[PDB]
RNA sequence: CGGAGCCAGCGAGACCUUGGCCGAGAGGUCUUGGAAACUCCGUCGUGCUGGGGAUAGAGCAUUGUAAUUAUUGCUCUUCAACGAGGAAUUCCUAGUAAGCGCAAGUCAUCAGCUUGCGUUGAUUACGUCCCUGCCCUUUGUACACACCGC
């Protein structure tokens, strides 16, 4: 971050128990993960 | 404000050859009939009557163009190629064009060596091309 | 009188007979110097 | 001379950049 | 009589001799029309021939 | 209705001759023949003689060898100035042919009032062959349009030429009389003769 | 050169120094 | 030596013809000065030269 | 990387020998063949989608490749670069040719046509040139430094009708109909254009 | 553009003074030239001439087209050689070969590695191309394999891997085509045969073309740069010359 | 001080210097009218740029063109080239851009090469 | 003049570099960040030559990145007299590093774009430079 | 063939020279400083002809050297083979083929030869594996989809 703060020519952002919830995910969630299989890999 | 710059250098040339033949002031040396002008030339000019007069006009517009001239650039101004030498014009003929332009008064010795563009000459020069174009 | 530099080799039968038997060595070893994926 | 006229950077900038013959000799 | 027809497909792999492609050529006169056709030139799409018989079908001349 | 431009009369401090002046209203070749009445009879070799683009002289230094049929864009005449020039001792001189060709169009005007232009365009398609021969004996085939104005070309020239090689005729005559006879689609043309030759030999084996 | 030369620079320097000491 | 061209040079008044020149090609000279160099080849025009 | 999005996965990644910085990128009609170019290479890498090997290397640029495209119906390729050129690469086919066309100044955003007739380039200048891809001629050409909105930052010791900070379009698209071109840069100001009549449409803030 | 040529080449030769250091204080691998490309991308050559070729230098260049497996000849009608040398880095060119003749013999071979150098110069003897063999037919155009033979020196390293790289790496071990290059009192005679391996040996059949080259230079540059810094230069006219050997 | 404008045309070696400024239709190369150009066969080339936006906006300009380098048919393509571009770059600095949007797109269509130089560099077609 | 924030980036990588250092040689993991630093230091133009991580601990330095300093660049390429008068030129806009304005004096050039700094296309700057060579072209507008 | 018009870029270890005067030319003598091709207008004209310039004769000069020795140019006269080239064969794709000149001889090679530089600048093809030749594959191995199936 801080090299490219130095070399960025536009603004660059800084970068950023209990049950946790994940915002983000990887596939749609009425996305199976069988469904994600091919033939092949089965 | 007409100038020889105005005008075509072939119609120049060769209205202002006329002129001199018209005048017949212009010395000729006797021998124009039996030179070539050049080692490299294989005959005599056709024009045997005028080609004289068709020479001082050339190297008059050229005395104009060019300041200062000598014999030795209008050799090889004139010169031409012939393995291959190019050869330079005969120093003769453009000795006596020289010569017998300033006893027309045309040009005259520059300083420094060379021929200059004699003032009246230099009007005489601009009167042609003015008939030129008119 | 001295020569300044090498004379060009002349390429004799015994030459070649020389060099041929340097390559059907080489290629009997299956010693090639040649280049290799890396 | 010749490899400073080659890599000669053509941006250099430089402030200086914005800058008878007895009578004749007489006269001048 | 001489008949004009529209290249619309230069033929590929049809194993023809060198320096003759094999093209088929709708009809000027009736666009529905096509027929096969032999060509010794440079030949691309949307340009015209003169057919001078419009009844041989091309083969392939190896 | 009137639309005007310029409110003053146009007077140069440099002379400029007033056939210059009629240039400037439309480009002529030569500044003596327009590309306006110019067409193209026969719809095949449309596209590929190329006359839309007046030019005042054939001299272009375009760019037509680049691509594969850039030459269909390249002006005819240019492409006649470009293929009179060839044998070694004419190569590299286009100033020569452009000279040769203004003289042949004169020519043309001369002993034909029709426009040189047409002349030229009607004795390309004239003489283009519409059917040649591959070699197997001889099997016929047709003929892409590209082929036959690059043949007809060549044939009108290489016949223009041969033709003046060794006689009294120069090359704008024989030219001239080229392009006259194949416009007129007459036999006495050499390029004619040769179209009729290898269309007969195609029909032959057709 | 307030903050002097790199390895590069400094190499390509010197041989231009040792050429005009020639 | 009668023509000079930075390195190479043609040599005049050692040898009388090509002939003799040809025996001597490749052979070692040398200059009073002290610069040595090489007889590379006989030139056709003059002779020996 | 390319991603399957029926199945969200990213079934194939290509790299370079060396590790070359990708900036820009373009996809064969196809979906056969991937190209991207470099600010430090000077040369497009060709990959194969199905096999993931560089095919080759395309070279020529003196510049870094600012953008590419692909036709999507000619399927030939469109590079510009900082060396004030565009080259038009025919990779498809028994052999290979390269067209290339000079243009004022350096290109920054190109857009193929959908037709796949014609490309647009954005210059340095402010200007947007449109180009004759089989012709490799140009056939139009739009302004664009005036019609742009900069402002002046709070930093600045100029002012911004003197400043030239950004008086460029960075990013060009055209419509698919084909008759406009939506223009976006470093700037305030979104310009939509008319191609045929080279007139600013409108303008957004 | 012009900018990071300059640069570049003031890193080229900074890195060249470091690695005769580094190879100075061994003695008391691949060039670096060479070195990142090794065995990875396959060369790419141009062979040209010339200006205005007679045909049997043509024919020459042509033959050594044929002799690289990846070689391509150009026409050298009008080329400036910086412009040549521009055009080939423009193209992702490796080396350049430049051929040159007298009276339609060939008299001289240069090799230029792109981009930065080195550049060899090499004199060519007793060349005997395959045009001069009656029905000879074709070559056989499969990756070769390489021998060199009696190259020893620090120098001779150095010519045996700038030859080495004018070949694609990883020919097939059953590759009938070898190329060998044998030193012989600094002489290097270049021979191509192809070879079929009998019950109790070898045999090898000699395709052409036989010729001897020296070097006489190398430079640190592309051979448009007649400033380059020499690497190694054949001195002629010291006592010694007559029987010094240097590969 | 008097607008004045300097461009550039070349061709090969043929390099023209062409300095615009205000003046009656004033048009001379190397110190001579542009009527007496040679090879005359060519003269309608250096006529091209003039003819082809009119003589009506040459009228209120003087151009003084000087070439060097080259020969004959570049030193031409020089001298029309460098014409159009001082045409162009005056109409910018002095004129509306109205007016040079008009003369670009008139050269453009007509021939680009009287605006953007037009170099031959080599290109080894065969890849390798 | 003060090389607080400069001292912090070589200390932080020399703090970086040593903590690789501590982890096992054989680790995949510190093999590939000890040269992505490398490449990263490489590619901001600290480091003029490929380098080892030992090397890396002491060519870093605060003077090394002064060097990448944008005027200080301009300097060595002869662009500004002096360090003063290049920054001037940067803060007045007069100077470009690729298609991008930078008045920014402080901004450290990479390794990549060293090339490509140059003076604006309008500036009055460069018209003195064309003017000079009295090379000024005016369809270029400069 | 005769005039006239003109346009380059490489190159720098007494002799070169700008200029004046002689000579038809070659070339002499007295002094100062240290490009061709090409374009325009003319003559000629299908006749081995005003294409070609080998051989030969006579002179005017230069360079040494000491000979009436060759050497290098110029003037006139003489006026040949050569009428586009068999069987065959070599090369060639854009600033390319080809034409034209100019410069330097920079450790190999080169001496009307080598290299470099500039000038003018096209025809055709830029497609196919049909013929020839040189290769590659016939364990997808290849990350999804699709296609394929010993
Ligand atoms: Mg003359
Ligand atoms: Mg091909
Ligand atoms: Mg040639
Ligand atoms: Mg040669
Ligand atoms: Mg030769």
């Amino acid at each position: 971050y801080k090299l490219d703060v130095l070399s960025s020519v536009h603004f660059v952002p800084k970068p950023a128990e209990t049950p946790t919830i994940s915002m983000e995910d990887a596939q749609p969630l009425y996305m199976s993960n069988a469904s994600s299989l091919a033939p092949q890999e089965i | 404000g007409v100038s020889v710059r105005d005008v075509a250098a072939q119609d120049f040339i060769n209205a202002y050859a006329s002129f001199l033949q018209r005048q017949g002031k212009l010395e000729v040396p006797g021998y124009v009939d039996i030179v070539k002008t050049s080692s490299g030339n294989e005959m005599p000019p056709q024009d045997a009557e005028g080609w004289f007069y068709k020479r001082a006009a050339s190297v008059a517009r050229h005395i104009y163009m060019r300041k200062q001239v000598g014999v030795g650039k209008l050799n090889k101004l004139y010169g031409g190629a012939k393995p291959y030498k190019h050869i330079d014009a005969s120093g003769s003929i453009n000795r006596k064009v020289l010569q017998a332009l300033e006893k027309i008064g045309i040009v005259e010795i520059s300083p420094k060596g060379g021929r200059r563009i004699s003032e009246n000459g230099q009007r005489d020069l601009d009167r042609i091309a003015a008939q030129t174009l008119e | 009188f001295d020569r300044t530099a090498k004379p060009v080799p002349v390429i004799t039968s015994e030459v070649t007979e020389s060099l041929e038997d340097m390559i059907r060595r080489r290629i009997q070893d299956s010693n090639f110097d040649d280049l290799q994926r890396r | 001379l010749r490899e400073k006229a080659k890599e000669r950077n053509p941006d250099e900038y430089y402030h200086a950049m914005h800058s008878s013959m007895d009578q004749v000799k007489l006269l001048k | 009589p001489v008949t004009l027809a529209k290249v619309i497909k230069v033929l590929g792999r049809t194993g023809s001799r060198g320096g003759v492609t094999q093209v088929r050529v709708e009809f000027l006169e009736d666009t529905s029309r096509t027929i096969v056709r032999n060509v010794k030139g440079p030949v691309r799409e949307n340009d015209i021939l003169v057919l001078m018989e419009s009844e041989r079908e091309a083969r392939r001349l190896r | 209705f009137e639309v005007v431009e310029e409110f003053t009369p146009v007077v140069l401090a440099t002379p400029i001759p007033e056939e210059v002046q009629q240039a400037q209203t439309e480009i002529k070749l030569f500044n003596k023949w327009s590309f306006e009445e110019v067409e193209v009879k026969d719809a095949s070799l449309v596209d590929y003689v190329q006359v839309r683009q007046p030019i005042f002289v054939a001299h272009t230094a375009g760019r037509y060898a680049n691509k594969r049929f850039r030459k269909a864009q390249c002006p005819i005449i240019e492409r006649l100035t470009n293929s009179l020039m060839m044998n070694g001792r004419n190569n590299g001189k286009k100033l020569k042919a452009v000279r040769i060709i203004k003289h042949t169009l004169d020519i043309i005007n001369v002993l034909t009032d029709q426009n040189p232009i047409q002349v030229v365009v009607d004795a390309i398609t004239n003489t283009g062959p519409r059917e040649d021969t591959t070699r197997v004996r001889r099997q016929a085939v047709d003929v892409s349009p590209l082929r036959r104005v690059n043949q007809a070309i060549a044939l009108l020239t290489i016949g223009a030429r041969e033709a003046a090689f060794r006689n009294i005729k120069t090359i704008a005559e024989t030219l001239a009389e080229e392009l006259i006879n194949a416009a007129k689609g007459s036999s006495t043309s050499y390029a004619i003769k040769k179209k009729d030759e290898l269309e007969r030999v195609a029909k032959s084996n057709r | 050169n307030p903050y002097g030369l790199n390895e590069v620079d400094d190499f390509a320097s010197k041989r231009e120094k040792v050429l005009l000491g020639q | 030596p009668y023509k000079i061209f930075k390195n190479t040079a043609f040599i005049k008044d050692m040898f009388s013809s090509a002939m003799e020149v040809a025996r001597f090609e490749g052979a070692q000279i040398k200059t009073v000065s002290g610069i040595r160099g090489e007889i590379k080849r006989a030139l056709s025009k003059p002779e020996g030269h | 990387r390319a991603w399957d999005l029926i199945r969200y996965r990213n079934f194939r990644t290509f790299t370079g020998t060396e590790r070359i910085q990708f900036n820009c990128l373009a996809v064969d009609p196809s979906g056969e063949v991937v190209c991207a170019g470099s600010l430090d290479n000077f040369d497009i890498h060709v990959w194969s989608v199905q096999t993931g090997q560089l095919l080759d290397a395309l070279s020529g640029h003196e510049g870094p490749v600012s953008c590419l495209s692909f036709s999507q119906e000619n399927s030939v390729l469109a590079s510009a670069s900082w060396d004030k050129t565009i080259r038009i690469w025919s990779i498809f086919g028994r052999s290979q040719q390269v067209e290339p066309i000079e243009v004022y100044s350096d290109v920054l955003a190109l857009s193929m046509r959908p037709d796949g007739k014609e490309v647009a380039v954005s210059t340095l200048k402010g200007q947007i040139s449109i180009f004759n891809i089989e012709d490799a001629k140009q056939v139009g050409n739009i302004d664009c430094r005036k019609d742009i909105i900069s402002g002046r930052f709070n930093q600045d010791r100029f002012t911004a009708k003197n400043s030239e900070r950004s008086k460029f379009f960075t990013t060009i698209h055209y419509s698919f109909d084909g008759m406009a071109i939506v223009a976006g840069g470093n700037n305030n100001s979104i310009c939509l254009y008319d191609v045929p009549n080279e007139v600013l449409l409108k303008r957004f803030i | 553009m012009l900018r990071r040529q300059a640069r570049e080449r003031r890193e080229y030769l900074y890195r060249k003074a470091q690695e005769l250091q580094d190879s100075q204080l061994q003695q008391k691998q691949v060039d670096d030239e060479y070195a990142a490309t090794s065995g990875i991308m396959d060369p790419r050559i141009i062979v040209t001439t010339s200006r205005d070729p007679s045909t049997r230098l043509s024919q020459f260049a042509k033959e050594i087209k044929l002799l690289f497996p990846n070689a391509v000849r150009l026409n050298r009608g009008n080329y400036v050689m910086p412009n040549l040398v521009d055009a080939c880095k423009k193209s992702g060119t490796t080396d350049l070969v430049v051929l040159h003749e007298h009276r339609g013999v060939p008299t001289s071979l240069t090799i230029s590695h792109f981009p930065h150098g080195p550049t060899a110069q090499f004199s060519l003897h007793n060349v005997v191309m395959r045009h001069d063999i009656i029905n000879a037919g074709n070559q056989s155009e499969v990756n070769p394999h390489l021998i060199f033979d009696n190259f020893t020196t620090a120098l001779g390293k150095r010519v045996v891997c700038i030859l080495k790289h004018l070949f694609n790496a990883g020919p097939k071990k059953d590759s009938e085509r070898v190329i060998t290059f044998a030193n012989r009192g600094d002489f290097i005679s270049v021979r191509q045969h192809v070879y079929v391996r009998t019950r109790e040996g070898v045999e090898i059949a000699e395709v052409g073309p036989r010729f001897e080259m020296r070097l006489f230079e190398l430079r640190l540059g592309t051979l448009e740069n007649k400033d380059a810094d020499v690497e190694w230069q054949l001195r002629r006219f010291i006592r010694t010359a007559n029987k010094k050997d240097y590969l | 001080a008097v607008p004045s404008v300097q461009t550039f045309g070349k061709k090969k070696s043929a390099t023209a210097v062409a300095h615009v400024k205000a003046g009656k239709g004033l048009i001379k190369v190397n110190g001579s009218p542009i009527t007496l150009v040679e090879p005359e066969i060519l003269r309608f080339k250096v006529y091209e740029p003039l003819l082809l936006v009119g003589l009506d906006k040459f009228s209120n300009i003087d151009i003084r063109v000087r070439v060097t380098g080259g020969g004959h048919v570049s030193q031409v393509y020089a001298i029309r080239q460098a014409i159009a571009k001082g045409l162009v770059a005056y109409h910018q600095k002095y004129v509306d851009e109205q007016s040079k949007n008009e003369l670009k797109k008139a050269f453009t269509s007509y021939d680009r090469t009287l605006l953007i130089a037009d170099s031959r560099r080599p290109e080894p077609k065969k890849f390798g | 003049e003060d090389y607080h924030k400069y001292n912090r980036i070589c200390g932080d990588i020399r703090r970086l570099a040593n903590k690789l250092s501590l982890l096992p040689p054989t680790d995949p993991f510190r093999r590939k960040h000890e040269q992505l630093l490398l490449d990263k230091l490489y590619a901001m133009g600290v480091l003029t030559t490929k380098s080892k991580i030992s090397d890396l601990e002491n060519k870093v330095t605060v003077s090394a990145i002064c060097r990448r300093r944008l005027p200080v660049i301009m300097h060595r390429l002869k662009m500004a007299e002096t360090i003063q008068d290049a920054v001037k030129f940067i803060e007045q806009g007069h100077v470009r590093v690729g298609p991008n304005l930078i008045n920014d004096p402080a901004y450290l050039v990479t390794r990549n774009m060293e090339d490509y700094v140059t003076w604006v296309d309008n500036s009055k700057i460069k018209k003195t430079l064309l003017r000079y060579r009295n090379q000024i072209d005016d369809f270029d507008f400069s």
